[PDB]
């Protein structure tokens, strides 16, 4: 909101960060998946 | 949405009354997601209608009901003795069950009460105490006036009672010393 | 034939976080949803939530998703109800409930005998018994008594015929009071709430 | 200038959906489309798109949305889809 | 994979590979991705 | 209340493949990883693997890979460990352990009661009983046993106060040797791997 | 019928087909289906 806001919450301000509610009673689509990226730069780069 | 009832309603043995209810919501599938539950009192509800196109096994055929927008209807057919009991509506068309305010049925019969009167006991007396009861029992309405005689005279009491015998009740307990007992009491009962 | 016996009634004080249980029988209850629904004294029903057997997926009133939650065990098929930190309003009826093959998932079929939750701060005051120109019939007295649900026989329970228990009432000093006669012997008074048993003869 | 939340509740939040030859069809118009709250009114097995992006979505119109409801076999989820061939998507409902 | 085979991966070179391990929701997988929107692809990760 | 118990005692011959379960309750025995930890006497705790019961998920430690099997059954919330062509450095005392609420799913939440499983040649040798300036105590003694876990009681277990039993000592024979004392009667020596109770009155 | 149609199996083309004859009684003709249980689907023919 256009009201400042401090280090407690208010009606206009919350916390960013929101916690998973991970069950394991829930169906496809609400579990937890886990995420590797591996990426790669594959040019004519030095390789190691 | 919240379910709204007519808190009271009345009636008599062997004619009909509708129950109505309103704020029913509407999902996909139908508007046919109204259910019908009767309570008796002290006892827990039981599932009367529901579907109510249908009714479930066991019920009698006298309740039916019918759909007509957003209220729908409970018909009964031929009110008895045991009919006397609340109804709720309920809707489960949004995945979630409400209820509505309650219904109190009442139906009209016979109506003379029973008096009776019961001195203390000496244990009583021995503990300081000395509690007059006088009970009244037979009237059919809810509605009865306790009194007692010295001059009209703690004492409570309460109207309501259970229906066993088809029939209400009421309890009276004109608390005092034994002193004030030993000086003297009639039990007045007025009724309709 | 089938069977949804809840567990007996219960007295604590705000803040003791009691727990309630259901027995389930004559049915797989691995499939059907049961869930409870909450009742104070005078008003309507209030559902609270409902879970699965199979697996506990629990879908929660918008009005009760922190105030009480749901479990269940297939193993033994008995569901439970937990409380935290409870309030003095918190003292209701509820019932329970299973889904059934009569309608559809959310239609409640079948129903509990109901468990009764008393939350008090008077200390569970225990009641007192009294005996009582009818002789005809006799009868006896209770009173000094703050819990309402309480049970009173005759002769041990082996008088049941002409046997009537009139309605408790309350004093103007916050006590309760009822009595009890027989049709014409010794007055047993099991308050369980106060876990007091007083034995009376006329 | 229409600020009316839609009511995207009544087909997600349903209690039972209509059968596969009487698919129900409810006309949603006049209102605010914000479909980030459908990714929490239920899991989801499937959200395949067709000519839409899947995300990028909260930032366009529409003239009428249709939203067809029925259950099918979980074997024959494949058939719901422009093209595809099977009982339902031949004698229950085929998408063009 | 993007640009490269799932398996023929084992007979190329890389300069540096980073792993990236984080879990996210079920329904949410679709949005790791170039391109792609949403809460995790705006606030919490971002592919190019 | 969630409770964890295992099979009793076990005492076989090297290649018998003996079969140690164990019961859960309590909880949903079908999110919560069930597993087994090994512990020889002398040495520390040594984890063999672990198994979801919700599908056939399993894992193990790389030196337990073939050495051991774990298996669980979820319709009756019963897990079972089974072995193959049993060593001499097989004995060993294995407790049972699940993921509990506290940390993650491979954190050890809680634990069980623990079976002794012993693996030799003796063919469990049956014990010898015989009674032991006082005045004042009484006593027994107990000889010529090869299995550790002897149980002696006195009076049927009626005697517990001033009851106070002394270490086994290993005689130079290869046997074992135990006593009990009570102070002040039949002590009771029950040797539960071979069934065989005796009664001995000082 | 299950994955082909009734009408549409004179004219689709299969690689290989087979027919298992067999009897059972009336009240169990329900058993032997996909998915089904009972004392046929279990020890004496199983559909997968």
């Amino acid at each position: 909101g256009n009201r400042p806001c401090n280090g407690v919450a208010g009606p206009n301000c919350y916390s960013p960060l929101q916690s998973y509610g991970f069950r394991p009673t829930y169906g496809v689509g609400h579990q937890p998946y886990r995420v590797v990226v591996l990426s790669f730069e594959l040019l004519h780069a030095p390789a190691t | 949405s919240a379910l709204t009832q007519p808190r009271s309603v009345s009636g008599s043995l062997g004619q009909s009354v509708t129950i109505s209810c309103t704020g029913i919501s509407s999902d996909v599938g139908g508007d046919n997601y109204v259910s019908w539950y009767q309570q008796h009192p002290g006892k827990a509800p039981k599932l009367m209608i529901y579907d109510v196109s249908k009714r479930p096994s066991g019920v009698p055929d006298r309740f039916s009901g019918s759909k007509s927008g957003n209220t729908a209807s409970l018909t009964i057919s031929g009110l008895q003795a045991d009919d006397e009991a609340d109804y709720y509506c309920c809707s489960y068309a949004l995945s979630r069950v409400v209820f509505g305010g309650g219904t109190m049925l009442t139906v009209l019969g016979q109506p003379a009460p029973s008096v009776t009167l019961f001195p203390p006991s000496s244990e009583e007396l021995q503990a300081n105490k000395a509690t007059l009861v006088c009970l009244i029992s037979d009237f059919y309405p809810g509605a009865v006036t306790v009194a007692w005689k010295a001059s009209p005279v703690g004492v409570e009491t309460t109207t309501p009672s259970k229906q066993s015998n088809n029939k209400y009740a009421a309890s009276s307990y004109l608390s005092l010393t034994p002193e004030q007992w030993k000086s003297h009491y009639s039990c007045q009962v007025t009724h309709e | 034939q089938m069977q949804l016996v809840q567990s007996g009634a219960e007295v604590k004080k705000p803040g003791e976080s009691l727990k309630i249980s259901c027995k389930g029988s004559g049915y797989t209850f691995s499939y059907y949803w049961i869930g409870w629904v909450r009742q104070m004294p005078g008003k309507g029903l209030e559902w609270m939530g409902i879970i699965y057997p199979g697996d506990s997926d629990t879908r929660y009133s918008p009005s009760f998703q922190g105030q009480v939650t749901i479990s269940a065990d297939k193993s033994i098929s008995t569901a439970y109800l937990h409380w935290s930190s409870l309030k003095a309003s918190d003292t209701a009826m509820y019932y329970c409930a299973r889904q059934g093959d009569l309608g559809d998932w959310i239609l409640l079929g079948y129903w509990g005998q109901g468990t009764l939750v008393t939350v008090s701060s008077a200390s569970t005051k225990g009641p007192s018994v009294f005996p009582l120109k009818s002789t005809a019939a006799l009868g006896c007295l209770v009173k000094d008594y703050f819990p309402e649900p309480v049970t009173v026989s005759w002769n041990s329970g082996a008088l049941t015929s002409g046997v009537h228990t009139f309605p408790a009432v309350l004093q103007s000093s916050g006590l309760y009071s009822l009595s009890s006669v027989v049709t014409v012997y010794i007055c047993n008074v099991n308050h369980k709430p106060s876990n007091t048993k007083v034995d009376k003869k006329v | 200038n229409i600020t009316n939340l839609c009511p995207f509740h009544e087909v997600f939040n349903a209690t039972t959906f209509a059968s596969v030859y009487a698919w129900n069809r409810k006309r949603i118009s006049n209102c605010v489309a914000d479909y980030s709250v459908i990714y929490n009114f239920a899991p989801f097995f499937a959200f395949k798109c067709y000519g839409v992006s899947p995300t990028k979505l909260n930032d366009l119109c529409f003239t009428n949305v249709y939203a067809d409801s029925f259950v099918i076999r979980g074997n024959e989820v494949s058939q719901i889809a422009p093209g595809q061939t099977g009982n339902i998507a031949d004698y229950n409902y085929k998408l063009p």
